[PDB]
């Protein structure tokens, strides 16, 4: 039934000091089934970052898409699309297909080339943009992670803390939910260099 | 009714030629020349601007070197809107071939493509032909460097050197002369100056009327680089092969 | 549902398909191939709703072909199956979709490496080293999760499988009338006809 | 979410809270309600949250584009109209309910709109699941000829009722004022009265705290 | 929308754009084929007007339809190449739905269907 | 009935011209001077307004018309062309654009985009071209201030300054000498009542001149004030009276 | 090569032979128009001309009711005047419909303009043989004249004149409007503006006109209406006693 | 609750100003009384989207019809609204009363029911507080009443309705429609209750 | 140049549409037909020429009826008439169905004159081969109404189109002075029987057969009936003893 709940998965972004992080955790199940434990749910385009939770095909569609529009983008507008126009694209996107949508939770995270100001942005199945400073939240452990991260989150974290407390939001959100978890990965953004690290977490 | 009014820009002549076809030929011999050199390690793209002033902003122009992916680009010899319509599709053509295979689409398969577009517009519709020639410079790991060109006819042929727009009997004659196939890029843009030199209807051949690309595989890398050279940098090449 | 195993090895992939076509009470046939050859070195096993199974297979394949005349050259595993699961994907919003699972097994002649793609009717893919459709996965994953290692040669490949098979025997209620297996490497495609006492 | 609009002497006020909910989850602690067609013409929206701002940026469009081809400033009127006949035309299956409210050549105009595509007109709306809360405050403290301050104040009062009683609504308060005669001002966060206490314990964590498997590099640049 | 009517009769029971695209096959590079007792083979010069060629690349002139047939062909290339795709797409075709291969004489019967086609088709030569 | 013309009315002569392209040149040329000037912090563009009749008001006519916010368009040849190019690309920058990136598009693009409109009338059938030459100025956050100049054929060029129309070839060789490019805003609005003081035959002042500039954001020209990043349109056409200021220092 | 003048394509010379021609047709009918702006109306006088006895003289017009607020006055062939009427007449009803305001006058001008400016680029519609001058008491604007003709060309008039004595009436209205230093008529009621309009009609034609051979409409604040002959005999009467 | 009534110097229509969501009233001072020409008004009962949307079709087919053929008989706008609600029938829940004056034939009332029918009617009584009423309004009707009578007549019946009828409430509106031209009359609660 | 006369939609440089003018030649080629405005009515009337013995006499009727209060009478090539007629019906009925009242005569001739106006848009049609004399009975009085293949129609008191248009237009003009205060329908009956038999004389080779129809508010309720019987032979006799 449920679309949201068939293979489960997660994905958080926070906000730091001239900084953002987006992580998500591995698993693609079938129900109880885990299948693989290899799943990425975290994209790039140029700078800009996109995490998609949700049905796993609309997870892939929506990626060979955004790569597509944000390629096409570049060769006409001969720069790197910024984070604040991609979320328009994301949203327009999501709402031309209001009455047959993509079974998605897409999330938003880089840094502007332009103002150096960290930006973050998830958004509903059908383009309702959620635009917080502090953070954003995605998949079957919501519920879980919005709790991690209203508990653990402060502002203006440098990289190496942000990291701490994005991994223990995670982690510790992901071991209450039956359909997330096998492994997880976190991207550190900072306005020159991006730093990728995958977590050990419980197999279970 | 309308009968009276119809050219009919999709017929034979006596002869079995395609009138259009061979009138937007003979537009496209007075447009600005273009030329692709291909070496072993590269491919170069150089071409003339047709017609220019003191007052043409030169640094955010660009009518005659078009990049259609990261691996292909296209130099252009005709009518610029007619050219951006046919860049604009071919661009597309590219993406709807990585979304659906995950791969980068191989050269000639984007050229046959544009060329079957072109062909249409000679065989059914009732509308004139695109008065454009492209250079189509690119790599695949299928054929490597590849260099192709294509005619209002929705023909293409492949070339070690090729030149289209003005004076292209004068340009093919000079690259025949000092073309050999152990070529290196460097020795390549200096052969493709040398000749636009030879072949220009102006005085001298200055920065500010050239365009310049080449596709390298930088060999700190491992990658291929498609490098749109700005207008310094065809002000410092122009200096170095002795044209100052 | 029907039986569709695929394992990857060293230098191999093998896809092991059950031989039992069942309408209601009646097994039909005890001999039924649910794969199809895309290409020389890509072979894709299916398995699904009674009609949709063979006409999507059949359909690919005509596709495949054309391509590789057209061309004259071999897709890549990895492209053949991203065009097979964007087919599907288009598939899942369409008035009637097509319910039908595949593995695609490849051997990649660029690359020198064998390739196994899981892909489900919705049009979700993925890359394992040992994949399952239908109920099948329930017992094969966790049995391949302990006996499995990468460095395999296709002779230990092998009996893998007929530990896969003999669980599969012993544990699920349908009778699936043992299964057909064949080898995708650098050499093509080739039926291993010795499975039923190997 | 509670929307009020109110009509006073010289012009029209609304005002919105500031939170956003999936379901029962607060998802946004303080999200502008507050968006505007044209520049003297604002919207609040309550019902499906994409509804409301998908059609509030196409009727804002179609406003921009009128405005140019007419040479004449945009008219509350029209926004109805246009707004009214698409939600019509969708049988209720676009989930936007607005208060749209605005000045224009013609004056002071305040109308409500629900998904079916019904419009309302009146001195003073409110709408959302804080409706009911907000619309007994202007029934009690409504009266003719209100100055700019006794409508800031009462549109306010009307979103706190909303914000303290309804739990669909909470957080701030976002007014917006249009006077005939100057521009619209937008008083973003116009009432805060819901900041968070200083937590007891800092949950930053000792360096190293998590174990990591492997780390890389990734290529932004091209 | 474009459906004149390119391909007429005149006075004398000739239809001129048929007979003019003759023309354009006989200024066409030469082609060959002699069938022997257990091969054929096809044979297609190359022009001279124009060399600097690349000899990997450029589009040779005989075409595999299927593994077991091939069309060289004479007159305008780009044509050529629209005959040759819908040859390729009905071998497909056919093999799905007959479950064999094309005979050489159905692929030449298709190709020789879809000449004639164009030659009373409003709006195309 | 139905449009039956389903066919080119522009084909290649023998010669490679394509006749009607050409033609709408000519009727450019006929056309009344219309001009460009880009400084370092802004762009002017500037016309006459050649006046049918003296009973007709000549300011409910706008030669010099708001695309977006940052962009202006202005023009030489025929008037009604215009019109409804500029009805097209005030409602392309949207569509194809505004209504999918939430910003309004960069100069070069919208630019783009009136040129394809500007092609298609060159090729569709049963169409004439446009008989117009575009002037295009405009400002976006990532190539700053622009010019651009766009032809019958679709095709277009970015200009430090240039002119089109009756006295393009004087006007051009004017601007040749004054340009250099240190030029303040101020400074270009000089020149470009210079440069338009040689193609006007009989009364020069506000009333006959429409000028307007690309320039500083206009807060006080927005119509809302409480979002900061918000700052105004960019495009700014000059007032009658602004002009004869600027005219008494000639 | 001879054929650059049946269709709306550019000759060598960048020219539109079919436009020309159609303005040509314009004066076809031989009727002269013009309109004036009062403090706070609009009115157009046209010239009435029955040959036949036998027509039914209160059938015989070149002036439309567009909409409540908007008329329209039309120099050329009747049947595409009537075709001009009816399309206006349609897009102001549509208008209203659409945006919940009655269509200005110089916006449906605009509309009519755009309409015109099409069959000078589409091949297969011809222009229409007319010119259309639109009056009111626009809410924004007040008092307004709005003209368009086959080239698609269009503007605001303080006055204007239409027909094959325009270029008289013109220079005559000019002329007025140099003395008065002003750009409308200095005149409260609109029987002053409809006496004025008349009169500098009769001076510059050098003709003199009973009830029958005037055409008067009028646009006020909320109305535009045409007069009867009896409303034209009465202004008629007003004029001789001041001469 | 809605009704129209045939008198002796012309017509007259009346309506509650009730807007209700289930048992909210979701405004309790709405117009119900729309005009569709000079002399010609409708009253809507049923769905607000639904009538309003009909009641906005029916005024731009009218003023087309003014701009082409002059005034429209009351007849043709009854006909315009039977012809919208009889062809979307299925889409539709609107019961609207249409009210005309013109000087060949005075007063006209029309009633146009769920189903898309017309019916020609000394007086009609429209909407769900009208249940509670026909009792009433066929003891009190006569034909050729007073402009003074009428309004009575009509103020007493819609005065009932509202006593009775929870989904009914607020002033009574009503419209006037003689040669002298539009009237529009207000009666509060503190005037009508007590009667 | 010339070719101005060879394509439906075409200005000539005189600002005239030849297609059009030469339509009326079919029309002013054709049978005579007339209409006469009574003082609460209109009558049609209009020449049957007599190829044969061997047409049935009273059967090929000309006059065609719209609704059921409309008459229409055309001269030039019937089929285009009929046509015509066809497309009145449809007009008609679709005005009825909307707005219930049976169509207004005024409104009911603009949509003829929109429709064969509509007919000199196109160089894809032809003109309408026809000037149509139609009119009847609506709320306000009788209206008659002529309409001419450029789509131009007026009010006419009386009106006559075809081969003998002249001869009707002089009787009619002397109708016109010689009753200011109006005929009746009874008289103008039999007025349009003599105006047929004198207009008869620019065709006097051919025998021909009188057909009258009326629309009157007294003498047929404002329904449009044909004349019969006793009433057409005491018009016949009326004309037969004038022409003498
Ligand atoms: C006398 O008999 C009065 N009866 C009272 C009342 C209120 O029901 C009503 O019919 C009134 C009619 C006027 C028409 C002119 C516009 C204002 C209202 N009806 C309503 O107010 C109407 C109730 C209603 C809703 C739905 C249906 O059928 C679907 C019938 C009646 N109210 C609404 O429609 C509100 C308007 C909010 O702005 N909306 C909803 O109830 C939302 N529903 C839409 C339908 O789907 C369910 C949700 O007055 C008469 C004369
Ligand atoms: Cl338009
Ligand atoms: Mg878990
Ligand atoms: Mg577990
Ligand atoms: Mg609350």
């Amino acid at each position: 039934s449920d679309p949201s709940s068939i293979n489960g998965g997660i994905v958080v972004a926070m906000t730091g000091k001239d900084c953002v992080a987006i992580a998500c955790d591995l698993r693609l199940g079938s129900q109880s089934l885990g299948v693989s434990n290899k799943f990425e749910k975290i994209f790039h385009y140029g700078h800009v970052f996109l995490g998609i939770t949700g049905l796993a095909t609309d997870v892939t569609t929506l990626n060979e898409m955004f790569r597509y529009k944000t390629n096409l983008y570049k060769l006409k507008e001969e720069r790197a699309i910024e984070p604040e126009t991609f979320t328009q694209l994301v949203s327009s996107s999501l709402y031309e297909r209001r009455f047959g949508p993509y079974f998605v939770g897409p999330v938003v995270a880089g840094i502007n080339s332009k103002s150096g100001k960290p930006f973050i942005a998830g958004f509903d199945l059908i383009g309702c943009i959620d635009e917080a400073k502090d953070f954003i939240v995605s998949g079957t452990a919501s519920d879980q992670l919005f709790g991690m991260c209203e508990s653990l989150y402060e502002p203006n974290l440098e990289p190496e803390d942000l990291f701490e407390t994005i991994s223990q939001a995670l982690l510790n959100a992901a071991d209450r939910d039956a359909l997330s978890g096998w492994g997880a990965v976190v991207y550190i953004i900072k306005k020159d260099e991006v730093v990728k690290r995958y977590l050990k977490m419980r197999q279970d | 009714g309308s009968r009276r009014y119809d050219s009919r820009t999709t017929i034979f002549s006596p002869e079995g030629r395609l009138y259009q076809v061979e009138y937007a030929l003979e537009s496209i011999s007075h447009a600005g020349t273009a030329i692709g050199i291909m070496a072993s390690d590269g491919i170069v793209l150089a071409a003339e601007r047709k017609v220019t002033s003191t007052l043409l902003e030169q640094d955010t122009s660009t009518e005659k070197l078009y990049k259609l992916n990261d691996k292909i680009a296209v130099a252009v010899a005709g009518l610029t809107a007619d050219a951006e319509i046919l860049i604009n599709t071919a661009r597309i053509h590219a993406q709807n071939y990585l979304k659906t295979y995950n791969e980068d689409i191989p050269v000639e398969i984007l050229v046959r493509r544009l060329s079957d577009i072109k062909q249409g517009y000679t065989q059914h519709g009732g509308l004139r032909p695109f008065g454009v020639s492209f250079i189509y410079a690119g790599y695949d790991d299928r054929y490597g460097y590849q260099l192709y060109t294509s005619n209002p006819s929705g023909n293409y042929t492949g070339w070690k050197a090729i030149s289209v727009g003005a004076n292209t009997s004068a340009a093919q004659t000079l690259l025949q002369m000092d073309y050999k196939d152990d070529m290196k890029v460097d020795d390549a843009i200096e052969l493709a100056l040398k000749t636009l030199s030879k072949t220009t209807d102006s005085s001298a051949l200055t920065y500010d009327r050239l365009e310049f690309a080449t596709i390298r595989k930088g060999a700190n890398d491992g990658e291929v680089y498609q490098k749109i050279f700005k207008p310094q940098e065809i002000k410092d090449i122009l200096v170095k092969t002795g044209i100052t | 549902m029907d039986i569709i195993l695929g394992i990857r090895v060293q230098d191999s992939v093998i896809l092991a398909s059950s031989k039992a076509v069942t309408r209601g009470i009646s097994v039909l046939k005890d001999s039924d191939d649910k794969t199809r050859q895309l290409s020389p070195h890509t072979l894709m096993s299916f398995a699904g709703e009674a009609g949709d199974t063979v006409q999507f297979a059949e359909y690919i394949q005509a596709n495949i072909q054309l391509y590789s005349i057209r061309e004259d050259y071999e897709l890549s595993p990895q492209a053949v199956s991203s065009f097979v699961r964007q087919e599907l994907a288009k598939s899942i919003r369409s008035r009637r979709p097509y319910q039908v699972n595949v593995l695609i097994g490849g051997y990649d002649k660029k690359k020198n490496k064998p390739e196994l793609y899981q892909i489900d009717y919705l049009g979700t893919k993925v890359e394992l080293p040992y994949g399952a459709h239908g109920y099948s996965g329930f017992y094969t994953f966790s049995l391949l999760d302990h006996h499995y290692r990468p460095d395999m040669t296709t002779e230990e490949g092998l009996d893998l499988l007929k530990l896969c098979v003999q669980e599969l025997e012993k544990r699920m209620p349908m009778d699936f009338k043992g299964v057909i297996v064949k080898i995708v490497d650098k050499d093509g495609i080739r039926q291993v006809d010795d499975f039923q006492a190997q | 979410t509670t929307i009020v609009g109110v009509k006073f002497n010289n012009g029209v006020v609304i005002a919105a809270d500031t939170r956003s909910t999936q379901g029962p989850i607060v998802a946004d602690k303080n999200c502008a309600k507050l968006h505007r067609i044209s520049p003297k013409i604002w919207c609040a929206g309550a019902g499906t949250a994409a509804d409301t701002e998908a059609v509030t940026q196409l009727i804002g469009s179609n406003i921009e584009l009128h405005s140019l081809y007419t040479s004449r400033e945009p008219r509350v009127v029209s926004a109805l109209q246009m707004l009214k006949q698409h939600l019509f035309k969708y049988q209720g299956h676009i989930g936007a309910y607005l208060i749209v409210a605005g000045v224009d050549p013609t004056g002071s105009h305040l109308f409500s709109i629900h998904a079916h595509g019904s419009t309302d007109v009146g001195y003073y709306l409110s709408l959302g699941s804080g409706s009911l809360a907000a619309m007994a405050v202007l029934e009690s403290h409504w009266k003719q000829d209100l100055t700019k301050e006794e409508a800031i104040k009462l549109a306010s009062d009307a979103i706190q009722a909303g914000i303290w009683n309804d739990l669909g609504s909470g957080s701030n308060v976002d007014v917006c004022v249009m006077e005939i005669g100057k521009d619209a001002e937008y008083l973003r966060n116009y009432l805060t009265p819901n900041v968070r206490e200083e937590k007891q314990k800092s949950y930053k964590f000792p360096r190293g705290t998590t174990a990591v498997l492997k780390e890389s590099i990734v290529n932004i640049c091209d | 929308g474009y459906d004149r009517a390119l391909s007429i009769f005149s006075p004398d029971g000739h239809i001129f754009q048929v007979e003019y695209a003759l023309e354009a096959v006989k200024r066409g590079t030469c082609a060959v084929g002699v069938k022997g007792k257990n091969c054929v083979v096809l044979g297609c010069e190359r022009r001279s007007t124009l060399k600097l060629q690349d000899t990997r690349i450029t589009p040779s002139k005989v075409s595999k339809i299927d593994s077991h047939v091939v069309l060289s062909f004479s007159g305008l290339n780009a044509d050529s190449r629209i005959l040759i795709e819908k040859a390729r797409v009905e071998a497909q075709s056919h093999r799905l739905t007959l479950e064999d291969p094309v005979t050489v004489e159905y692929l030449t019967r298709y190709v020789a269907g879809v000449q004639q086609r164009y030659t009373q088709s409003g709006g195309v030569r | 009935m139905t449009d039956r013309y389903s066919f080119s009315l522009t084909t290649f002569s023998p010669s490679g011209k394509l006749g009607q392209i050409d033609y709408a040149l000519t009727a450019v040329k006929q056309g009344v001077t219309s001009l460009g000037i880009k400084a370092t912090n802004g762009v002017v563009i500037a016309t006459e307004k050649k006046s049918s009749s003296p009973l007709a008001m000549s300011e409910t006519l706008s030669k010099v018309s708001l695309l977006t916010p940052d962009i202006g368009a202005v023009y030489s040849g025929m008037g009604p062309d215009y019109r409804v190019l500029v009805d097209k690309s005030r409602k392309v920058a949207h569509t194809s654009y505004k209504r999918i990136y939430g910003e309004y598009p960069p100069t070069k693009l919208l630019v783009s985009e009136v040129a394809k409109i500007m092609q298609e009338a060159t090729q569709s059938g049963g169409v004439r071209p446009f008989g117009v030459s575009l002037l295009i100025a405009g400002h976006d956050e990532f190539n700053g201030f622009s010019l651009y100049q766009v032809d019958p054929s679709g095709s277009y060029f970015p200009w430090k300054a240039t002119a089109i129309g009756k006295g393009s070839v004087a006007a051009k060789t004017f601007l040749e000498k004054r340009w250099n490019d240190e030029l303040e805003l101020e400074d270009a609005i000089h020149i470009a009542l210079l440069t338009l003081k040689e193609s006007v035959e009989g009364e020069f002042n506000g009333d006959t001149i429409e000028l307007a500039i690309i320039g500083d954001e206009n807060p006080d020209l927005l119509g809302y004030t409480g979002i900061p990043t918000d700052k105004g349109p960019r495009f700014r056409k000059l007032t009658s009276q602004e002009i004869n200021d600027r005219l008494e220092a000639l | 090569a001879g054929y650059d003048r049946h269709i709306t394509i550019f000759s060598p010379e960048g020219r539109l032979y079919q436009v020309e021609y159609a303005f040509k047709a314009t004066n076809q009918t031989n009727i002269n128009s013009l309109a004036v702006r009062g403090k706070d109306c609009t009115v157009v006088i046209s010239q009435k001309k029955v040959p036949d006895k036998l027509l039914d003289p209160t059938t015989v017009s070149y002036i439309f009711c567009i909409s409540r607020t908007i008329g329209m006055v039309v120099n050329g062939p009747i049947p595409d005047a009537r075709n001009a009427a009816l399309r206006a007449k349609a897009e102001a009803a549509e208008f209203r419909y659409k945006y919940g305001y009655d269509m200005p006058c110089d916006v449906l001008a605009k509309r009519m303009a755009n309409l015109s400016q099409i069959y000078t680029q589409r091949a297969y519609m011809r222009p229409l043989g007319v010119i259309l001058t639109f009056v009111s008491v626009d809410e924004e604007l007040g008092p307004s004249i709005y003209k368009t003709d086959p080239a698609g060309y269009y503007v605001g008039y303080k006055a204007t004149a239409t027909g094959p004595k325009q270029q008289e009436i013109t220079t005559n209205l000019e002329n007025h409007f140099k003395k008065s230093k002003i750009d409308h008529i200095n005149e409260e009621s609109w029987e002053k503006v409809v006496e004025f309009a008349i009169t500098h009609m009769i001076d510059a034609l050098g003709t003199e006109f009973s009830k029958n051979d005037l055409e008067v409409g009028v646009a006020t604040k909320d109305k535009f209406f045409t007069l009867s002959a009896e409303n034209i005999e009465e202004r008629l009467v007003a004029i001789a006693e001041q001469d | 609750t809605i009704m129209a009534v045939e008198f002796d110097g012309g017509v007259v229509m009346g309506s509650d100003s009730r807007v209700s969501a289930g048992e909210a009233v979701v405004n309790r001072v709405f117009d119900k009384l729309s005009p569709l020409h000079e002399r010609i008004y409708c009253a809507l009962s049923g769905s607000a989207a639904d009538t309003q949307a009909i009641a906005d079709i029916v005024q731009y087919h009218l003023e087309l019809y003014t701009s082409q053929y002059g005034t429209p008989s009351t007849e043709t706008a009854a006909s315009v609204f039977k012809e919208l609600c009889y062809e979307n029938k299925d889409n539709l829940t609107a019961g609207i009363i249409v009210a005309g004056y013109d000087d060949k034939n005075k007063g006209e009332v029309y009633t146009i029911p769920l189903g898309g029918s017309v019916h020609k009617l000394p007086y009609a009584i429209a909407g769900s507080g009208s249940t509670f009423i026909y009792g009433y309004c066929d003891k009190n009707f006569r034909e050729n009443m007073s402009k003074e009578e009428t309004v009575d007549f009509i103020k007493h019946s819609l005065s009932q309705a509202i006593k009775w009828d929870g989904s009914s409430g607020g002033v009574i509106r009503m419209v006037v429609l003689t040669a002298a031209g539009v009237e529009r009359l207000i009666f509060y609660p503190d005037e009508y209750e007590q009667l | 140049g010339t070719g101005y006369d060879l394509s439906n939609s075409v200005f000539s440089p005189d600002g005239r549409n030849f297609q059009v003018e030469y339509a009326v030649k079919a029309v002013e080629n054709g049978t005579t037909s007339i209409g006469i405005k009574c003082n609460d009515g209109v009558v049609f009337a209009v020449e049957k020429l007599i190829t044969s013995k061997l047409l049935v006499p009273q059967k090929n009727v000309k006059i065609q009826v719209v609704d059921r209060h409309i008459g229409c009478v055309y001269s030039g090539l019937i089929p285009d008439g009929r046509h015509l007629v066809n497309r009145g019906r449809e007009e008609a009925a679709s005005f009825k169905k909307l707005y219930k009242t049976p169509i207004p005569i005024p409104a009911f001739a603009d949509r003829l004159g929109q429709y064969v106006q509509a007919h000199t848009l196109y160089n894809s049609v032809r003109p309408f081969g026809v000037s149509t004399i139609f009119g009847g009975v609506d709320k306000n009085g009788a209206h008659l109404y002529m309409l001419e293949p450029s789509g131009s129609y007026w009010g006419y008191k009386g009106a006559a189109t075809g081969k003998g248009r002249q001869s009707a237009k002089a009787e009619l003009e002397k109708l016109v002075d010689h009753h200011p205060e109006g005929l009746s329908a009874r008289e103008a009956v039999k007025q349009a029987a003599k105006i047929i038999y004198l207009a008869h004389e620019d065709n006097k080779e051919k025998d021909f057969e009188l057909e009258i129809s009326w629309c009157s508010l007294s003498e047929t309720n404002g329904l449009h009936k044909f004349v019969k019987g006793d009433l057409l032979q005491e018009a016949i006799d009326f004309a037969q003893k004038e022409i003498n």
